[PDB]
Parts: structure tokens; sequence; C-alpha cells
């Protein structure tokens, strides 16, 4: 019912600023406070501030007073957070989350999906997608593994699905690794019955939004 | 600012058993008849999910096996009986006064029976080889416990320093882990050699398992 | 069918112990303010008609909160409507 939809991941240069949006639906936008939260790998979960969209009244965590600015747009049911003079310390996942000020309870009962921000001077690079073909020595019994290698991209994140989301059981999409080159790679694999390899099509859908790179790769028994 | 300290930092618990996590606040978060302390569950790739609000109230739609208690500076989250899908990191948060703060989190591992990995090896694709690089991939699928050893050999030369490993979060259904190891080679080197092998050691294997392929064969 | 009645609640420093939804200009247009949660006489789904001397008709959720905040500590007379 309630949904908070955040804007996409972004790569931004040091010293620049950027805005994250949070569009609310399924409830009265101007009835509830909107909170922003930072999750990083240094301090993990931190509360940034909140804004009451009714009157744009706000409270900030003082650690973020010179870093973040909150605004709303009533006509579009959207909250925004602007982050200023960015450094690599600002690289993180940011969340918007609804709270209730009645009796000052402020628990966060609905959350946006998160927005990954990377602050870096390096440029964007879309991935190459290579098949991990199922072995010809797959047991006819039997279970086979196949996958796709999503290689050499920047920045995080990449999303992978299989068969437009019709295939989810047995899927493992691994956390990306950072290579010495400064580029990321990840693999996504799935185990399927060996008997299905002749008849069933397997396509991995890869989306890398910071470079607008979208790829559907069919993965076939070689060949 | 109020500081929340969780204990333990991690714990493992068997199916059907009881998980107990505590949060301690640097000063009281109770006032006016309320304890302003809340609990969240977070799984990888997802935002935190509200479990318990104001110390002891169950959020709608949250299973009754979650409960919380406490007041003042001491709070506890309880899960009983624990199930597979409770594998997650758990967080406390106060809203007593500004600024709101979170605890450091507690990761909950679900114990299960020892399970040996299924092992698979993947040669570089011809498409990749065009670009001058070769990746060889060794997959360890659905094992437990998490500790595993992977050793690469190319024409029986031990490969050291040119591979990277990645491990999944504990599976929400069978409580296992999976692991990939990727060997990187130049195309020139990949073509100079024949036998490519990864050797897997794990508690669920009586002896190490090797998967290999010969380049150019099928 | 619905009954209108009068109940007494305690105003504590934090509030009255419930959350409201609805009100003027809410989700489905202009609806009454109803209780949707007791943070732990009133029950969920109760429509609030009057808080002390203030009639609730035509108020937004935030305005209703400011009405609650201004209530002096101690007992507070409240008029509600409850179904069947």
């Amino acid at each position: 019912e309630v949904q908070l939809q955040q804007s996409g991941p972004e790569l931004v240069k040091p010293g620049a600023s950027m805005k994250i949006s949070c569009k609310a639906s399924g409830y009265s936008f101007t009835g509830y406070t909107m909170n922003w939260v930072k999750q990083s790998h240094g301090k993990n979960l931190e509360w940034i501030g909140l804004i009451n969209p009714y009157n744009s009244g706000t409270n900030y965590n003082q650690k973020f007073k010179d870093k973040a600015t909150l605004i709303v747009d009533k006509s579009s049911n959207t909250a925004y957070m602007e982050l200023l003079s960015l450094t690599s310390e600002d690289s993180a996942v940011y969340y918007c989350a609804r709270s209730d000020y009645y009796d000052s309870t402020h628990y966060f009962d609905y959350w946006g999906q998160g927005t990954t921000l990377t602050v870096s001077s390096a440029s964007t690079k879309g991935p190459s997608v290579f098949p991990l073909a199922p072995s010809s020595k797959s047991t006819s019994g039997g279970t086979a593994a196949l996958g796709c290698l999503v290689k050499d991209y920047f920045p995080e994140p990449v999303t992978v699905s299989w068969n437009s989301g019709a295939l989810t059981s047995g899927v493992h999409t691994f956390p990306a690794v950072l290579q010495s080159s400064g580029l990321y790679s990840l693999s996504s694999v799935v185990t399927v019955p060996s008997s299905s390899l002749g008849t069933q099509t397997y396509i991995c859908n890869v989306n890398h939004k910071p470079s607008n790179t979208k790829v559907d790769k069919k993965v076939e028994p070689k060949s | 600012d109020i500081v929340l300290t969780q204990s333990p930092a991690s714990l493992a618990v068997s199916l059907g058993q009881r998980a107990t996590i505590s949060c301690r606040a640097s000063k009281s978060v109770s006032t006016s008849g309320y304890s302003y302390m809340h609990w969240y569950q977070q799984k990888p790739g997802q935002p935190p999910k509200l479990l318990i609000y104001l110390a002891s109230n169950l959020e709608s739609g949250v299973p009754a096996r979650f409960s919380g208690s406490g007041s003042g500076t001491d709070f506890t989250l309880n899960i009983h009986p624990v199930e597979e899908e409770d594998a997650a990191t758990y967080y406390c948060q106060h809203s007593r006064e500004l600024p709101y703060t979170f605890g450091g989190g507690t990761k909950l591992e679900i114990k299960r029976t020892v399970a040996a990995p299924s092992v698979f090896i993947f040669p570089p694709s011809d498409e990749q080889l065009k670009s001058g690089t070769a990746s060889v991939v060794c997959l360890l699928n659905n094992f437990y416990p998490r500790e595993a050893k992977v050793q690469w050999k190319v024409d029986n030369a031990l490969q050291s320093g040119n591979s990277q490993e990645s491990v999944t979060e504990q599976d929400s259904k069978d409580s296992t882990y999976s692991l990939s190891s990727t060997l990187t080679l130049s195309k020139a080197d990949y073509e100079k050699h024949k036998v490519y092998a990864c050797e897997v050691t794990h508690q669920g294997l009586s002896s190490p398992v090797t998967k290999s392929f010969n380049r150019g064969e099928c | 069918e619905a009954t209108v009645c009068t109940v007494t609640l305690e105003k504590m420093s934090a509030g009255l112990g419930f959350s409201l939804e609805g009100g003027k200009g809410s989700l489905h247009g202009d609806k009454p303010l109803t209780i949707n949660r007791i943070f732990k006489t009133v029950q969920p789904g109760d429509e609030i008609l009057q808080l002390g001397g203030t009639a609730m008709q035509g108020l937004t959720r935030f305005e209703a909160w400011n009405i609650i905040k201004a209530l002096p500590d101690g007992p507070v007379t409240i008029v509600i409507r409850r179904k069947s």
C-alpha cells in the first residue's frame, strides 16, 4: 500500500553537490514526517534529519548540518535531500523513511529502496557480460550450473535477474569484488536441471544504471 | 548524543531455538510512560524492516515469534522459535531525543547440518578471449559451514595472488552459503597452458575435490 | 449504524497515546479523523469528533496534532463515534 520510491544510483565528483528524491504514494504525504538515513561502511546506520512536509519544518543531526538540506514538493508528493560539497566519505547508501510524530514516537515503519552514491573522480564504465556456460559433463541425473560474469564496471551497483524475473529459485548473485584496476566485477549463477538445458532458454538481464547499460545475455551450452 | 551498544556482535542459533539480542543505551530512553526504543531487521540489498516499536509492541504483519522487552537503558529482542528466514542483521534505534541513533547491529546466523559444496568450473568464454583477458571461475554451491578453501592450479602450477573470492549471505531457505573464485589470466598465458583446475577443501568433504578442464576440449 | 459517546483520556506530557489517520485533504479526499493505532476506552477505527472544546471536522492530521499538544495535562473529555 505505502510506497517510497527513491531516485537512482549516481556517481558524482568530489566537491560537487547532488539531490536524491523520494516519491511517496499510498498515504497522505503531508501527514507524516520524512526521515533520511545514511548507511556506510565506517559508521553503518546514521540518522541525518527529518522534515515535516506540511510546513517544511526540519530537525537535523548536527553532524550533517552543513552536509544535507531537506526540501519537499507538495504538488508531486516528493521529498528531496541535497548533499553538499561531496567527499568520498559521503559514498554510501541513503534511505528515506516515514515516521509518525504523534506522541513523538518516530519509528521508521516504511523505507525507500535505498540510493547508492559514489563520490569519485574516476569516470563511469559499463560492464561486459560474459556467459558462464553449463558444462557438457553435466550429469543427466542431474543438476547443472550456469551463469553470467559481469565484468569491469564502475561504480556500483549492478542488478542482475534471470529470465526477466521468472527464474529466482537456485539463483546466486554474488557481492561484487573490487579489482586492482579500480573496476568492479560480479558473477550471478543458477542451478537448473540438466534435462532442461535442451529446451529451456536462460537469459541473464543486467542493468548498470550509472552508465545506462542494459544487456540481456542468453547463456547456452557450448557449442 | 545517546549511544546504543548491542550485544553480541554476532551469534548462531539452531532452528527452533531462542535468539536473544540486547541493546544498552548510554542514558535512559524512557519517559512519559513510553520507552522510545525500536527494533529492525535488515537483509542484504534491502532497507531495514521494523519489527518492534516502543520497546515491546509488535509491528503489524510481523510474526509473533519476535518480541521485545525492557525499559530505561536496557532492552532485549527475542526470537523464538528461530527459523531459516531469520538470518539477518538486527538493529536497535532510539527516538528519545535528537539526534536519533542506531546500535551497531547484531548478525544472526542459523545453524544447520554440515553440507558439502557442489563444485563447478567454468572456462573463459570465446567472447572474453577476444578482449585479451581470460577469467576462469570456480563455483562452490550451497555448503555449510561458511569456511572453505579454494586452490587454483594451471598445469600443476599453484596460482597465488591472481584470484578473488566472493561469498553470498546465508540463504534464507536452506541456511547455506555459496562462493565463487575467479582466476584472472592474460589471454596469452591462458593459451600457453592446458590443464586448469580448482581444488576445494571443506569440512563436509572427506577428501579435497578437484574440478578441471583441458583448454580446447569438450 | 454508529454510536456517538463521550470518553475520558489522560493527557500525558507526550500525548494521548494514539495515532490518527484521515482528516481534511488526506489520501481519499476529505475524510474523518480516525484512530488507527493505540500506542498502548478508545479503539482503532473510532472517529474523533471533539477533543476538549475543539471540533475535529475539517481538520488535517497535523492540525489535530497541534490540538492534542495544547491540551493541559490530566483528564481530557473526548467525543467519539464508533460503529455498531
